[PDB]
């Protein structure tokens, strides 16, 4: 089968920049029968280009394709913040058609520190025997952030899980949720619950905390 | 408009069978190359099956002999009938119209998640993430719903039946059940006045839960 190798695997660039995505074939692709697709999180792929260089109807002019033989290129001439996605190439010049493994385009922006919020467990949940404490880091960039939980000043380990949103389509920021899960009994035995956040946009780490009962 | 509207999906036990379908508008299934494509969580796109106008069918090696692609011309519908399902078949499945015998796909169905697991469906427990001073930032405040302990994916979350909303990717817990938070940023001046209700729909369990989220001191 024709193997399509996309490069780079990840590409991070700011709005207004030119983005160049490569797709190299292990053997020549006949008749420039190569397509490009954009896939946003949670959505079906969208055809951008077919025939290596033909823009599909309705696709913005910033998207263009070129190539023949074993090397094909998708260009985004001036990136827009809504252009974060995984981009796939596909050859249909030889059977079976095959897809590349995708290039993930991430949109760079200037540094933005998180706003930090904390939510104690609900009374409704505690009646069930478990306590979930949630720390929210809102609207920050870059994506890397360290979140540490402390219960009565004791660093926690193995009892938290994190999730991060997709980038905002307008301002390119992320948000992150960290959930500390404890037994009701353990929760009621301690007083101070704290989320400590380290992030490049902050001049120093920030701690957000509450005392159980409030 | 030219489109494919997909139906089917959900949880199926290993060894079981499951059928997906898609209704076409703006072209005829009988006269096109049509295919099914799948995408395992976090992975790339893989063709599953293709059918030609003249009726020939082709299959990926992984599904040959246990999946069938077919069509109903007079209903303008495409089908995928799957058998002997295994956990490695868990994926989002898309129907597609192909411009060429080997790809070039302009029309895609919206996708449906097929989860192959011996675990039972479980409906989410929905708990409020109540707004307080600890979730307030001057003129805005955050509130949410914790959507905990459900299986399989997906769950849908809406607010008041829209802006400022962040619904986080679900995390798989050690229990094998999924958990998710949905938060919205609202005017801090409305916390006492506006009713905020999260609507959680978990179709596999036919669970629909509205939870009112009220402030705490």
């Amino acid at each position: 089968e024709i193997v399509l190798t996309q490069s780079p695997g990840t590409l991070s660039l700011s709005p207004g920049e030119r983005a160049t995505l490569s797709c190299r074939a292990s053997q020549s692709v006949s008749s420039s029968y190569l397509a490009w697709y954009q896939q946003k999180p949670g959505q079906a792929p969208r055809l951008l280009i077919y025939g290596a260089s033909s823009r599909a109807t309705g696709i913005p002019d910033r998207f263009s394709g070129s190539g023949s033989g074993t090397d094909f290129t998708l260009t985004i001439s001036r990136l827009e913040p809504e252009d974060f996605a995984v981009y796939y190439c596909q050859q249909y010049g030889s059977s079976p058609g095959t897809f590349g493994q995708g290039t993930k385009v991430e949109i760079k922006r200037t540094v933005a520190a998180p706003s930090v919020f904390i939510f104690p467990p609900s009374d409704e949940q505690l009646k069930s025997g478990t306590a979930s404490v949630v720390c929210l880091l809102n609207n920050f960039y870059p994506r890397e952030a360290k979140v540490q939980w402390k219960v009565d000043n004791a660093l926690q380990s193995g009892n938290s899980q994190e999730s991060v949103t997709e980038q905002d389509s307008k301002d390119s920021t992320y948000s992150l949720s960290s959930t500390l899960t404890l037994s009701k009994a353990d929760y009621e035995k301690h007083k101070v619950y704290a989320c400590e956040v380290t992030h490049q946009g902050l001049s120093s780490p920030v701690t957000k905390s509450f005392n159980r009962g409030e | 408009e030219v489109q494919l509207v997909e139906s089917g999906g959900g949880l199926i036990q290993p060894g079981g069978s499951l059928r997906l379908s898609c209704a076409a508008s703006g072209f005829t299934v009988s006269s096109n190359y049509m295919s099914w494509v799948r995408q395992a969580p976090g992975k790339g796109l893989e063709w599953v099956s293709v059918i030609y106008s003249g009726g020939s069918t082709y299959y990926a090696d992984s599904v040959k002999g246990r999946f069938t692609i077919s069509r109903d011309n007079s209903k303008n519908t495409l089908y995928l009938q799957m058998n002997s399902l295994r956990a490695e078949d868990t994926a989002v499945y898309y129907c597609a119209r192909d411009l060429y015998s080997s790809g070039g796909t302009d029309i895609w169905g919206q996708g449906t998640m097929v989860t192959v697991s011996s675990a039972s469906t479980k409906g989410p427990s929905v708990f409020p993430l109540a707004p307080s001073s600890k979730s307030t930032s001057g003129g805005t405040a955050a509130l949410g719903c914790l959507v905990k302990d459900y299986f399989p994916e997906p769950v849908t979350v809406s607010w008041n039946s829209t802006s400022g909303v962040h619904t986080f990717p679900a995390v798989l817990q050690s229990s094998g059940l999924y958990s998710l938070s949905s938060v919205v940023t609202v005017p801090s001046s409305s916390l006492g006045t506006q009713t905020y209700i999260c609507n959680v729909n978990h179709k596999p369990s036919n669970t629909k839960v509205d939870k009112r989220v009220e402030p705490k001191s």
